[PDB]
RNA sequence: UGAUGGAGGUAGAGCACUGUUUGGACUAGGGGCCCAUCUCGGGUUACCGAAUUCAGAUAAACUCCGAAUGCCAUUCAUUUA
RNA sequence: GCGGUCGCCUCCUAAAAGGUAACGGAGGCGCCCAAAGGUUCCCUCAGAAUGGUUGGAAAUCAUUCGAAGAGUGUAAAGGCAGAAGGGAGCUUGACUGCGAGACCUACAAGUCGAGCAGGGACGAAAGUCGGGCUUAGUGAUCCGGUGGUUCCGCAUGGAAGG
RNA sequence: GUGGUGGCGAUAGCGAGAAGGAUACACCUGUUCCCAUGCCGAACACAGAAGUUAAGCUUCUUAGCGCCGAUUGUAGUGAAGGGUUUCCCUUUGUGAGAGUAGGACGUCGCCACG
RNA sequence: UUCGGAUUGCAGGCUGCAACUCGCCUGCAUGAAGCCGGAAUCGCUAGUAAUCGCGGAUCAGCACGCCGCGGUGAAUACGUUC
RNA sequence: CGCGGGGUGGAGCAGUCAGGUAGCUCGUCGGGCUCAUAACCCGAAGGUCGUAGGUUCAAAUCCUGCCCCCGCAA
């Protein structure tokens, strides 16, 4: 239920974050504001 | 049944009054700010007091029946 | 019935305010007082306890009926006379009040008079 | 307003003349009217509730606010954070309006209506009345009145007193 | 006596150097019992006293009973070898330091408050004496 | 007052035609009313029987 | 799906049976594991005597006592282990299961013996009249299996009785006076949202919905999901449980069987056998209506 | 070793919190008895008694307090190594 | 031998630094939270008395009393009402590379960390933010799997495979 | 003298009582605007200056509550010993808590105005 | 339901020394159960059943009963397996 | 004090694993059939599953305790 998450840039397709969330209380695939140091820019990181 | 306990954690002061210091030391581990940060301390995730600067340690009652941790450098 | 004094809830939030900012010979206080009428505005070193700049709406100089306008003068006049002192860096006290009136207009003016909050 | 300028001309002469206050800031002033409606069964089904808070609506013309439990009480079914019931808090002309509403058309509009308790004061100068029968002026709207569950209307005031407040309603309207 | 609820049913045996805080002197009675040694005093100890006392003043006067049993004590079943945890609570007792006031009377004429509490003493196993107020 | 949760809040006059009693207030212009402040009061089977047999 | 049916009923038959034999086994194995435990414990208490009767003690050799009543331990702990091992093999069972279950029906009737009536109906769109006209009627614990072809009318049927017919009509029909409908469309996509908002919508108990719906074979980590999320037989189960649930004295059944379980079909057919409410149905499984109905009624052009 | 400054809540003491606990004043409340019974309102065993209060106690897992020692440190002193 | 225990956290024991054993006393953990985080702004609790309708012993309303007698996701301890407690906005710093220096430490590990750089959040700004109130919520290597890689590629180019 | 703003362990506080508003602080009149109230211009914010300082706020009295706090004496206890050794005693040194005597209804500054 | 009329409140009428226990009738108001009745069971073959009212005996007053009276007026009986 | 197995209408039992809203048989009560009783037929009553709480939309069921019964020990 409780799950670890690897996140990923929408762009590189580069996971760069690892993370938890419920299903329950979070069941839409979950979306953040991260750094990428690949791109050393802040993009949008979704859940995969 | 009792027979258990947990590893003892080395708790209270590591630094004394009186005493240079290095930058980034650490002066008194605590769970709970049984003692407040001061001039040129500060303190971590743990409460854990820890000195920014050189100096020597000062202890200090912060008014009337809480402490205080203070560096003063030279 | 009671009701609170708003110069001790002031206060009470004043001193939520001074756990995190505090004056310095090289980054003294600006630090406000309002009334239902005029305003204050001292600028203080709390290392010494002692004050570097004065204005107010009570004295003499100002223009302007408006509280406001009131305000953004002192904030000309309590500007001229640190640039005078010979500072120009201050923190901002604002007293216990909100950034969004009177507070405001004094504190935008005197950023445009010169000093770097 | 006229109930307001009553307060102004004809009560604190009036009031003054009796208790002999040196100053006219001394005087009683009402300085709140609370309504307050607690439900219950809202647990059961909250629809009553929101039926609460349109009556509050119809006779006020200002929204409540939903109450709320902090605690939970087993006996009945009852958890914190659920809406028990809700409020209003009538300040100013609004407040003299809705007194000056009561006193004029309401309370003689119950069924036996020769008067209300005296002693219903807290020792300190407020009032506290309650409405235990709904339908008490016409734009009650008594086509969807459901149900009659009543009213806690509370009098806050700056008097000291119990004989203050008793006097100050008293001139003001309040048939005691 | 027992005491109907405690927090931790296990406790120290303790120690008892030194002289008693307070009960010290003699309160609310006219007569009280002294003790001049520390010792522990059991629950069937207190009320073989207490009555005692009772029946040689014929429900006269009255009696204060100062101590209380807060102490538990445990044992061992005989042929149970030492370790394998602690033992089972057997009773309840009361540690009474020297100085301590243990029975007060009052209501009652002198030499029948003496004779009471010399019975009292030969039930208990403290050494003790008399004590009066003033 | 804010916007949109209020309900319309208008000065109406309350009638009572008893005594022709005018007060003016806000509420929910002219109005029906029965009985009011200035209209009501406030502001047997011994007697049955004898009307019943004369006595 | 016949060789299906049959190996997997072997494969629950394999199943049942072997975890019947590791219950009574384990049980078996516990029940003697205890009483050698019992008997080690009688022998250990050979190392001690009696306080009571002199004597008694004075015990030699207490080391061998004690080495025999570990060797009675051992026996038990070995029968234990054993239990053990065939627990784990248990645990490994009863996963491929249904677990099936009955169903529950709101039924509800009154004295109206007659429920709905229909006379000399012929019914269309523009006057092409879609069927020839018919007259019929539904008394109380009566079913009726209403028939024909695909776009026959029977849909047609049901709006028009229920008024939301935007066609043209001729015709009588009649139902009762204050009649309560159930109703079970062929057209159900309109549901939308939680389940705690459509029991709210359409006025039920939560709980009850719930259960008809975990008796119709929908696990509870669903009800946590949206009706758009959700499968058209879930969203079907939905629909029926709103049936189910919706205390009601006529049932009005258009094509509840499309898309569910066979294991549905069979609920179905033994509840409405078991309880013979007053109903109209819809189908073409014209097995199920064999089963329950004898008036049966084929409408057509 | 001395001087100085610190951390620290132990023995002791105390009840200011948490628990245990004695006697007394008062008492919500709980018992019967009777009158009144729609079982409705009382009046008493100096009936059992929350809670408050007075006085007295108690504690390893209570502290308003709090040592002696011991500990850390002093480009402090003395003596040794 | 059975029972019980084996890893981790909290208290007492533990003898006012730290540490300290027992088959000594008591309890917990093998998670949760997308807000229960961050920031900005605002607020202060529990209970008692009084009065009031259903509504009682006790829901909710109002005044006073009210120094914490509450709450702090979850055990106990410590601590917190200058809030770490509570509420509402804006967000995602529950970032990347690091890290002087200290604590603990047999080793392996564990803990705290100012400060620098990049790129940001909040805020007017100061300035705070490298998860939560602090301390448990975890386990080596080998071996496999997934993604990326400017690395290698048995004479060369690839590929296999690392 | 009032107001603002800081430091010192409340010896500063809490309660009660008296007086005052010259300026001042305050209440106070409203919602016109910036802005705001899970409802309310009560609070926040804004504008004003009819009125009263009644309250708050200042100054004074009060030792009722709370705070501080000796000296003496004791318990405890380091070191050195003794005894009849789960404890008790002696020499020396230190030395509480409690209970008091007593203090204490503030001290130190900076700035603006009168 | 304008069904059904119970029950209940109020006013009256008669009888009779007296209508509370404990009468009959009327008016007003309320307007319950009950939508043809399980297992089972009863009467009846013709002017019968079914239904409709009328009178009388007792009776100061009071019967949905009893006795009698007449009005309207069916269906069925294959047949003795049971 | 501990270890196992039990507490479901009056009796005996499932349902407990796998939460889905209390049932099988007998018995009791009432009415029918019968000359009467039994059998038979038609009806009903009797339990929130020992109890106080949690988890859940929902608990006999899962969790935590508390109180009784049968074995051992004791
Ligand atoms: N609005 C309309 N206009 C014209 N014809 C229509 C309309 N709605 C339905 N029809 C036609 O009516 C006929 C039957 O329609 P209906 O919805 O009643 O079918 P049905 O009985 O449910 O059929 P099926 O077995 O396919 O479900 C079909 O020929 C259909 O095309
Ligand atoms: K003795
Ligand atoms: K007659
Ligand atoms: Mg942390
Ligand atoms: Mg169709
Ligand atoms: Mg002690
Ligand atoms: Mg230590
Ligand atoms: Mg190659
Ligand atoms: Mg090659
Ligand atoms: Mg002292
Ligand atoms: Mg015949
Ligand atoms: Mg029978």
């Amino acid at each position: 239920m409780r799950v670890n998450i690897t996140l990923e840039c929408t762009s590189c397709k580069e996971r760069n974050y690892l993370t938890n969330k419920n299903k329950r209380n979070n069941p839409d695939r979950l979306e953040k504001q991260k750094y990428c140091p690949r791109e050393r820019k802040v993009t949008l990181h979704r859940e995969t | 049944s009792n027979g258990r306990d947990s590893e003892s954690k080395r708790l209270g002061a590591k630094s004394a009054d009186g005493q240079t210091v290095t930058g980034g030391s650490i002066l008194y581990r605590q769970r709970g700010t049984k003692i407040y940060p001061g001039v040129n301390v500060g303190i971590g995730g743990d409460d854990t007091l820890f000195a920014k600067v050189d100096g020597v340690v000062r202890f200090e009652r912060k008014g009337r029946d809480k402490k205080q941790v203070s560096v003063y450098p030279v | 019935i009671t009701k609170p004094d708003k110069n001790k809830t002031r206060q009470k939030r004043h001193r939520r305010v001074r756990n995190k900012i505090s004056g310095t010979a090289e980054c003294p206080r600006l630090n406000i007082f309002r009334s239902n009428k005029n305003i204050y505005a001292q600028v203080i070193d709390d290392v010494a306890g002692v004050t570097l700049a004065s204005a107010s709406a009570l004295d003499k100089e100002i223009s302007g009926g408006t509280k406001t306008e009131t305000a953004a003068a002192v904030g000309k006049l309590v500007a001229e006379r640190a640039a005078e002192k010979g500072i120009k860096k201050v923190v901002f006290d604002r007293g216990g009040y909100l950034y969004h009136g009177r507070v405001q207009a004094l504190a935008e003016a005197a950023r445009e008079n010169g000093l770097e909050f | 307003n006229r109930l307001k300028e009553k307060y102004i001309k004809e009560v604190t002469p009036s009031l003054v003349e009796k208790f002999n206050y040196s100053s006219v800031m001394q005087t009683p002033k009402v300085d709140k009217i609370v309504i307050n409606m607690g439900v219950g069964d809202a647990v059961s089904n909250a629809k009553n509730l929101d039926k609460a808070v349109e009556e509050l609506a119809l006779i006020t013309g200002q929204k409540p606010l939903i109450t709320k439990a902090k605690k939970s009480i087993a006996g009945f079914r009852l958890r914190e954070g659920m809406p028990i019931g809700a409020k209003v808090t009538l300040r100013g002309e609004r407040m003299y309006e809705f007194l000056d509403k009561l006193v004029t058309v309401s309370l003689p509009r119950v069924r036996d209506f020769h008067g209300v308790s005296k002693k219903a004061f807290d020792g300190r100068g407020n009032y506290t009345l309650g409405i235990k029968e709904q339908l008490i002026f016409p734009e009650v709207d008594y086509d969807l009145v459901d149900k009659v569950r009543g009213m806690d209307i509370v009098i806050v005031t700056t008097a000291n007193t119990d004989e203050e407040s008793r006097e100050l309603l008293a001139q003001l309207g309040m048939p005691f | 006596l027992v005491p109907k609820r405690v927090k931790h049913r296990r406790e120290f045996r303790g120690k008892m150097r030194g002289e008693a805080k307070g009960g010290k002197e003699v309160a609310f009675g006219e007569w009280g019992l002294q003790a001049t040694e520390s010792h522990w005093i059991t629950n069937r100890q207190i009320e073989a006293a207490r009555i005692a006392m009772t029946r040689y003043m014929k429900r006269g006067g009255k009696v204060w009973i100062k101590i209380f049993p807060h102490k538990s004590y445990t044992s061992k079943a005989i042929g149970v070898r030492m370790g394998k945890g602690k033992g089972a609570p057997e009773g309840w007792v009361s540690p009474v330091k020297r100085g301590k006031i243990m029975f007060e009377i009052a209501g009652v004429p002198e030499e029948v408050a003496r004779e009471a509490l010399r019975l009292a003493s030969h039930k208990l196993p403290v050494k003790t004496k008399i004590v009066k107020r003033e | 007052m804010k916007q949109d949760i209020h309900p319309n809040y208008q000065p109406v006059v309350f009638m009572d035609s008893t005594t022709g009693f005018k007060f003016l207030s806000g509420s929910t212009p002219l109005l029906r009313v029965e009985v009011t402040s200035d209209s009501h009061p406030f502001y047997g089977r011994v007697d049955r029987f004898n009307k019943k047999y004369g006595l | 799906f016949s060789i299906y049916e049959e190996q997997k009923k072997l494969r629950d038959a394999f199943e049942l049976a072997e975890n019947e034999k590791i219950k009574k086994e384990v049980n078996r194995l516990k029940e003697t594991a205890r009483k050698k435990a019992e008997w080690s414990m009688n022998r250990e208490g050979d190392k001690y005597g009696n306080a009571k009767e002199k004597g008694s003690g004075a015990i030699f050799d207490t080391g061998a006592i004690g080495a025999r009543a570990a060797r009675v331990m051992k026996r038990s702990k070995h029968i234990q282990q054993r239990a053990e091992t065939q627990l784990a093999e248990k645990e490994k069972l009863l996963k491929d299961l249904e677990y099936i279950d009955s169903l529950s029906m709101d039924y509800q009737p009154t004295h109206h013996k007659t429920l709905l009536t229909v006379e000399e109906l012929r019914l269309g769109y523009e006057k092409n009249w879609l069927f020839a006209p018919i007259s019929f009627s539904i008394n109380a614990g009566e079913i009726v299996g209403i028939t024909g072809k695909n776009g026959s009318g029977k849909s047609s049927l049901i709006q028009y009785l229920l008024d939301n017919f935007s066609g043209d009509s001729e015709g009588e029909a009649t139902l009762a006076h204050q009649l309560t409908i159930s109703y079970v469309r062929q057209d159900y996509e309109d549901n939308q949202g939680t389940l705690s908002e459509f029991a709210e919508k359409n006025q039920l108990d939560y709980t009850q919905f719930l259960n008809n719906l975990r008796k119709l074979g929908m696990e509870r980590a669903v009800f946590t999901n949206r009706i758009e999320q959700m499968s058209m037989g879930q969203r079907k189960k939905v629909e029926v449980a709103k049936s189910l649930s919706q205390s009601a004295e006529l049932y009005i059944w258009d094509q509840p069987l499309n898309y569910l379980d066979v294991f549905n079909h069979q609920q179905l057919e033994a509840l409405i056998l078991s309880v013979k409410p007053a109903m109209l149905v819809i189908e073409h499984d014209a097995h199920f209506m064999k089963k329950i109905t004898d008036k049966k009624i084929v409408l057509k052009s």
